[PDB]
């Protein structure tokens, strides 16, 4: 885009997922590190 | 060149391959290599010995409980008692505000699934001589609610599943827990951050004192007990769901007055709707109408309330920061921030307004700040908090 | 299983995405209904990340067909006005709970 | 590489599958599922047992009538006439301002489909004692209008179709139903409340009394008798349209002031196109000319009219409660609504306006409310009812 | 889940199918049926006995001709000349303004058709009892222009091919037409309503008396004679188009002021570019600039002009029916329609305006219907015919 | 003519194909040839003698080194150090201020792609007769850092691999360098313009006098040695990136006050928006708003500034070259550009504005240039660079 057509994008949302493939392997076992539980988390109270 | 004059096809279009399904389809792509048909390899010797397998990674041994058994132990005293699950934690004894917990390899593998079912595996392994003497119930009673956690003896415990162990030459063993329930597969123990759908145990696991530790008096009188967990040969996790658990490697959370959401970076210029070009107002763009949109304050009969922003470093900058602002609908169907030269200022402007001004009283326009000190006309940092000034009226 | 299929309005443009939550237990014939999400406290509002979802784009096609799995751990699963007893009869009245998005 | 230079296909495009096939195609989707072969399937003991098939519904006899039949009725009197179709009713006596009825699993699987035919079986189990003697027939009229369902005895049943049944000894029988009409199929008999679909029966059954019951000293003098339906053997229903039945889940029907259909919830905000943005005016929105809309009340000549919400605690809410307002045109093509601070000066904008005045008036700008007014702008409770206040002018 | 790496396809869209062939190809649809594989039947006695064919339509005999020979007939006094085509006609003697005609049903037929060719039969019915005696020539001249179907007698049709008949016993023959052209086919007698479309015949054909009628006098002296008409054995049409002939169903026809098309139905509402919304001028709809627009009438110097409605009933109606207005340009590009009271006040506005003046003049200002008179705001009958009422100024 | 009913197909589309592939796909496009079938051809002496083939590029010997060998070079004196890789330079020794250098064709064949590995062979040349007597190493130390090539003599390289060669009568050899990495492959040793790429040799290659130069009294006393590059027989290379080399065909390289960019060429022309259509502003088009957008130059309070156009040749022309202007917000969210007659207007304009004045102040417009000087309306030539002039106010 150019100057003029440039600001409509501004503030506007790209998201980017992935995949793994395929011929992916991982290759060396390790251990865990320590987790976090999700719904222990604080809730935003009002 | 004869002319194709039958019918053709008739489908129907979709944007979007399939985002969720992953086995037995081909999925096309726009593969940035070279070659079309050139996949990866694995010559020779980097070649995978681990294969991404949830039952090779749940036959895994993890240790989660340490238990000091005494002598002075009496003779059925609780030693532990525990959850018949994967979700088994050990809580770091930190000083960040969200704790942090260590897991079994079965429990992490299984806090990305919904449904688990299957026998599980603890190894207790009692760390003593071959002159300590004693022996324990490791026992597992069908399902209990919370209630009934109490009222626990190992009495009562032998009345369901249990298994004795004597300590005399061999300091290790297995206990394999049956999978006793209504339901062919578990809901899993924690939601992703849903409250209602906290699910406790199918089952408890207890380990009680038989006979208490006689040891000599040439050894010690208190012995560590090892508690390991790994899902037994039956184990088996079924349906993906967003996973119970997250990592610590940033280990930060956000609790929950600013600019409008993506109104931000803003700065302080010039707009034809407001007193003509000739004054300051947040802008978030230079484009036509990309005026900055603001929250309205909650502000009671009798009262005023102004903007002065908590860090000046962060204010959007002119010929000056701008630290203080007034905010006031626009005509347009919004609110608008006017910046002023200092509180006072502010002050002064929200006390018309909210006094029954107008933004095209003379009063008002001589307390906005002139387009002249637009100046650099430099952004805000983010969208930075300002506090909320309060008065009567 | 089930089969869905949304219809969208026509002058809207933005991507959506569609998730199945098959989480979240059925608690009585009140709120077994079409639910406007109008704050965000749990892990409800959010977008997550394990469930089945997909995008649909509304630049080239405005509706989406998707097919919903039994993922209930059950053998069957109640078929009338579902009566709220327990906590494990709300698990086995609908397969899960879908969520729908804009970006 | 080389290079495709043949001519490509040449389609239609269209947006959506078939909506209403089933049978015979293989409807593409996007499964949320992970496997792109997998199904669902039903090991081994939570199989399927009923078959969803319309001939294994309509073969089930449901309960539709009781009957007292007395010591005292005569000789041909009349036990009951109905029509010779699945659609036969039970009115429940309810105080619901809509009936329930109970009907056969014929009629309720016969709702859906437009039409049917076939033969019906009425299975009469008659409840008494091997002591009670009496004789009735079954009889069965080919088609008859509404004036000739009266006319009738058991003297001209016995021209048409009939079956005589003695009680004995065996106290039940099962009257198969012909099936007699000009038509192969037969239009069903209600329709999707569409009161000009209505059609009466292929025909007439009745069910008269031969021989008056001789009951002995020692039994009773009053007998029930049960009137069940089943679609018999050659029972069929092709062609599905919208079922003329409802569900009694929800027993609740909305019969037919406020703002048109859409502009609702709305808040009292402002806009440039009602003088300058100085004064309130309903908005469904906070953007571009997102403006309720209202309807236009009919007032004659030497009449006014304004509106007062019928429950305050469903108004928009400023510094108080929007309960009055006047509705004016806009001069952009809709009429705008207008609060006011209370009864009497709606009246008074109302008696402006209606009396040839101006929005942009003086003497109306100063009824309107203040811009300053707008408070926390919190809309309505969905689009509720106001009251028209009319006076005369 | 391997990746598909190679290269699709590079079509051509298009957004309708065949909309003109319909023999050898499968057009794809979505079928409104429940089965994919589902197709009509015809069992087994509603089968069709009438195969939609050309050459079967056209080998049906349709009487187009009766014709009175008398015994005063004189030697080669001419009967009926008439066309050597499908085309003949029959006009009912009706008293609509558009003519109905009879055809033979290979007419018909070959009306839809552009091109014929093939022989045709004429089947001549003498009804006569076996008393009368007669002889009589059906000829056929090759192509004759229209300078040549008079200068006609019987000696100059026996030069060409010609068939001379008696009539003693036998009241009854067919007449096979031959086809004589400098072309394979025969372009059509009519057009779709395309008058330099017409051509006449490929040739003519008559029938005069060779010898004049003798009967006895104990029967009629005069006798009908029926003449029908088929394509022969050898007839067939080709390339289809518009067919040159209409049902008489609905036969109405329309002959070619009011508002430009599409601007109606129309009612008297407000517009912020006609006087700032303060009064009536005719919209057709209640959105952004809906307005009606109007042809300009043609008005020299010297004139003016104005509207009144022909039909009041069905008129716009707000506080009373606007049956008289004043035309002018809008200042957008159009001409607006400006209801007035009535046509004293109409002539005074044309008079303002013809005159030189100006919409925004207080003059004409005065002259419009206010805002307040709006009322229900109903809109006209269709699109309803006015006068033009033209004046001296 | 039957109807497809069954299901279609369900796409994804994308606009563009592979835009990176290039091997094993067919790649569809629209050939601007006549013959669908047709390609290029080769008969039958204009065929191809050279593959392109990157093992036959590396094959080749390019010189990259001349070394002057003296008598007086004593024993162990330092001829060349260099880097074992493709990328080995020869500068020359040029005005321009980009220098240029001559490369082996294997170090522009690997140039092209990241990563490379394998042998390579240095010929060494050495012009002498068959009376010159010399003895060098041409020795090959495994990796270095930059701090170890230094402290680097004759006897630290016979530590590594090495090779003596005597020179009696042959004159020429050729030494194959090894390969020896941590890495299977080396990423090169430029980017593309990416400075925290820059990675150096794996290794590096020597050549020391082992035995001094001893020549005859009949002939020179200096010899010349030559030294050429090809990539051996293993030597391969992968991926392909930028390549980190550029032609001399255009050695002209820019670095880094005028208009935003796309916002010229411009001519001075009036706009509704600035000052009603009445003064000339500069506008990038003839359509609606097409203004040219200006750059906000840093001021100071207690400073002015304004344009001066750095050479007049390229300034917009109307009655004059447009030379000096103005440039300030137009109050529609970006600043214009205000040609003025002379760079006194323009100082004084601008002594209003930055003095605290307005565009719609009387002394402003009076400041202006007046539409009717717009003239031909030419544009300027290109985006011109003008001079910001800077004064106190």
């Amino acid at each position: 885009a150019t100057s003029d057509d440039i600001a409509s994008i501004v503030n506007k949302p790209v998201t980017i997922y992935y995949s793994i493939g395929d011929g992916m392997q991982f290759s060396q076992w390790v251990g865990y590190q320590p987790m976090m539980i999700l719904d222990q988390l604080p809730a935003p109270v009002v | 060149n004869p002319s194709y004059q039958q019918s053709p096809r008739h489908f129907v279009p979709t944007g979007m391959h399939s985002l969720a399904l992953g086995t037995n389809l081909v999925e096309p792509l726009h593969a940035l290599r070279l070659d079309a048909a050139g996949t990866t390899q694995h010559p020779v010797g980097c070649a995978p010995d681990e294969d991404m397998t949830v039952s090779s990674i749940a036959s895994r041994y993890g240790l989660i409980r340490r238990v000091q058994w005494k002598k002075d132990h009496a003779k059925g005293s609780l030693l532990l008692q525990l959850d018949a699950d994967p979700f088994v934690e050990q809580r770091i004894e930190g000083t960040n505000p969200i704790s942090l917990y260590w897991f079994a390899p079965v429990g992490v593998v299984s806090s990305m699934f919904m449904q688990w079912r299957g026998s599980l595996e603890y190894r207790f392994d009692i760390i003593a001589s071959q002159f300590h003497t004693g022996r324990l119930i490791v026992g597992y009673v069908p399902g209990l609610t919370a209630s009934l956690q109490l009222q626990m003896d190992y009495m009562k415990l032998k009345s369901s599943s249990y298994v004795v162990f004597d300590l005399q030459e061999s300091n290790s063993f297995t206990f394999e827990v049956p999978y006793v329930s209504y339901r062919p597969w578990w809901v899993r123990k924690y939601g992703g951050n849903y409250l209602p759908s906290s699910t406790d145990a199918p089952s408890t696991l207890f380990m009680y004192v038989q006979v208490p530790l006689i040891p000599m008096e040439a050894v010690s009188d208190t012995i560590d007990i090892n508690v390991y967990v790994r899902g037994g040969s039956s184990f088996e996790v079924c349906v993906p769901v967003q996973p119970s658990l997250g990592l610590n490697w940033n280990t930060d959370f956000i609790l929950r007055y600013r600019a409008k959401t993506g109104y931000a970076p803003y700065y302080a210029g010039v707009w034809h709707s407001f007193n003509n070009s000739n004054s300051l107002v947040f802008r978030w763009g230079s484009a036509s109408d990309q005026i900055a949109q603001w929250p309205t304050i909650s502000v009671p009969r009798g009262e005023l309330a102004f903007l002065r922003i908590k860090d000046g470093k962060q204010a959007a900058v002119g010929t000056q920061p701008w630290r203080t602002m007034v905010v006031w609908p626009s005509g347009h169907g919004y609110n608008i921030g006017i910046p002023t030269y200092n509180a006072e200022r502010a002050r002064q402007l929200a006390q018309h307004l909210y006094g029954g001004g107008s933004l095209t009283d003379e009063k008002a326009k001589q307390l906005f700040v002139p387009a002249n000190q637009q100046g650099p006309g430099k952004v805000s940092n983010g969208n930075p908090v300002w506090e909320v000034m309060r008065a009567p009226l | 299983d089930l089969r869905y299929k949304i219809v969208f309005p026509s002058n809207v443009n933005s991507n959506i995405w569609v998730q199945h939550r098959p989480d979240r237990r059925l608690e009585g014939w009140s709120a077994a209904k079409i639910v406007n999400c109008d704050a965000v406290s749990t892990g409800q509002g959010v977008y997550n990340h394990g469930y089945a979802s997909h995008i649909q784009i509304t630049r080239v096609n405005n509706v989406i067909e998707l097919e919903v799995p039994f993922y209930n751990a059950t053998c069957y699963n109640y078929l009338q006005a579902f009566n709220a007893s327990s906590a494990a009869s709300s698990y086995a009245v609908s397969l899960g709970e879908i969520s729908v998005g804009f970006q």
